[PDB]
């Protein structure tokens, strides 16, 4: 009925031991299964019956547990083990399968503050009738980052969407884009547009702004 | 050897129907129960339904019963998912999975997945606007549906490029940003197949 995985994210380096776990809501009659999933691909069975390795699964993957607690262990992480892992449960009847909400194994690296950039709406877009303000957070680590939009000091809420890239293959950092959407008439009624960024690599928040 | 191949996904309006197929080879199809498992964007796995090894008994997730019906043809080695009264919440990648040989409560093989997009928006090419260490980029806005490819300087500029995942705006249209940091000319080559839209944008 309910499967809960923890932790939500695991930041390790290649060669380290990864330990993830699933807590079943009730006692489980049918020994859990584990799956590995990489971006854009189908899940692939790793562990079935709690301790058995599916066919073609290297020895470094191990599972154990019984009743309500199960653990998936990767004795030593290889570059290809950085992915998302799901645990799964299923009975004879009712037949529905239930899945854990997933644990992401991510690459550990040193702290790196983002360099911030703010882009005004292009005149081109303004003559289309719309206004998009963009705040870029470039090459930072760790993932956690906070973007706060302000228009003439008015906190903006509900009118921005952000997007984040996967860990860069070279430096292992993340990049995030935040777009503030406004009707252009709205955009034209204001002066100061600012994006304040909070991140562990920064000792004080950084704000990039421009005057219309 | 063992293999599952799906087809049938597509972009559809709400209220319409789609039918998913999953052809199996490499094992005796008639012996195992088969399931459909979906994964909405930015989400985890969410079981959808199953049909017994002999197509006689079916079971559904509550969000789909009365609309979706799962069935099979053991003489064709094909699993189906008839989807009716599709709603926006349904868009996701749908996978077919086989109950395992050693343990039937695990899924040992999965199809590559088939995309189901349900939206009342119609096909539209994007408008590309300029985004002007230093950074610059291109805002590839208001297009439908996915995907769009972005490259810089016909593919000759690659270091420092960050092409962000598309975001679904409240208008039903997608939007994405592609930027590049430079410590020369800069052009984003945007391609949106679904609508034959192509733009080389010099920033
Ligand atoms: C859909 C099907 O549902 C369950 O099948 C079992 C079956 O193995 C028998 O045990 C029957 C009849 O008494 O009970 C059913 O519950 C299992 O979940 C199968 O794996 C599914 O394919």
């Amino acid at each position: 009925g309910q499967l809960t995985q923890s932790p939500a994210t695991l930041s390790l380096s290649p060669g380290e031991r990864a330990t993830l776990s699933c807590r079943a809501s009730q006692s489980v009659t049918n020994y859990l299964a584990w799956y590995q999933q990489k971006p854009g691909q189908a899940p692939r069975l790793l562990i079935y019956g709690a301790s058995n390795r599916a066919t073609g699964i290297p020895a470094r993957f191990s599972g154990s547990g019984s009743g309500t607690d199960f653990t998936l262990t990767i004795s030593s992480l290889e570059p290809e083990d950085f992915a998302v892992y799901y645990c799964q449960q299923r009975d004879n009847w009712p037949p529905d399968a239930t899945f854990g909400q997933g644990t992401k194994v991510e690459i550990k690296r040193t702290v790196a503050a983002p360099s911030v950039f703010i882009f005004p709406p292009s005149d081109e877009q303004l003559k289309s009738g719309t206004a998009s303000v963009v705040c870029l957070l470039n090459n930072f680590y760790p993932r956690e980052a906070k973007v706060q939009w302000k228009v003439d000091n008015a906190l903006q809420s509900g009118n921005s969407q952000e997007s984040v890239t996967e860990q860069d293959s070279k430096d292992s950092t993340y990049s995030l884009s935040s777009t503030l959407t406004l009707s252009k008439a709205d955009y034209e009624k204001h002066k100061v547009y600012a994006c304040e960024v909070t991140h562990q690599g920064l000792r004080s928040p950084v704000t990039k702004s421009f005057n219309r | 050897l063992i293999n599952l191949v799906e087809s049938g996904g597509g972009v559809v309006q709400p209220g319409r129907s789609l039918r998913l197929s999953c052809a199996a080879s490499g094992f005796t199809f008639s012996r195992y129960g088969m399931h459909w498992v979906r994964q909405a964007p930015g989400k985890g796995l969410e079981w959808v339904a199953v049909v017994s090894s002999d197509g006689r008994t079916t079971y559904y997730a509550d969000s789909v019963k009365g609309r979706f019906t799962i069935s099979r043809d053991n003489s064709k080695n094909t699993l189906y998912l008839q989807m009716n009264s599709l709603r926006a919440e349904d868009t996701a990648v749908f996978y077919c999975a086989k109950e395992g040989g050693d343990n039937k409560f695990s899924f040992d093989y999965w199809g590559q997945g088939t995309l189901v997009t349900v939206s009342s928006a119609s096909t539209k090419g994007p408008s590309v606007f300029p985004l002007a260490t230093a950074a610059l980029g291109c805002l590839v806005k208001d297009y439908f549906p996915e995907p769009v490819t972005v490259s810089w300087n016909s593919g000759a500029l690659t270091s420092g490029v960050h092409t962000f995942p598309a975001v679904l705006q409240s208008s039903g249209l997608y939007s994405l940003s592609s930027v590049v940091t430079v410590p020369q000319t800069y052009t984003c080559n945007v391609d949106h197949k679904p609508s034959n839209t192509k733009v080389d944008k010099t920033v």
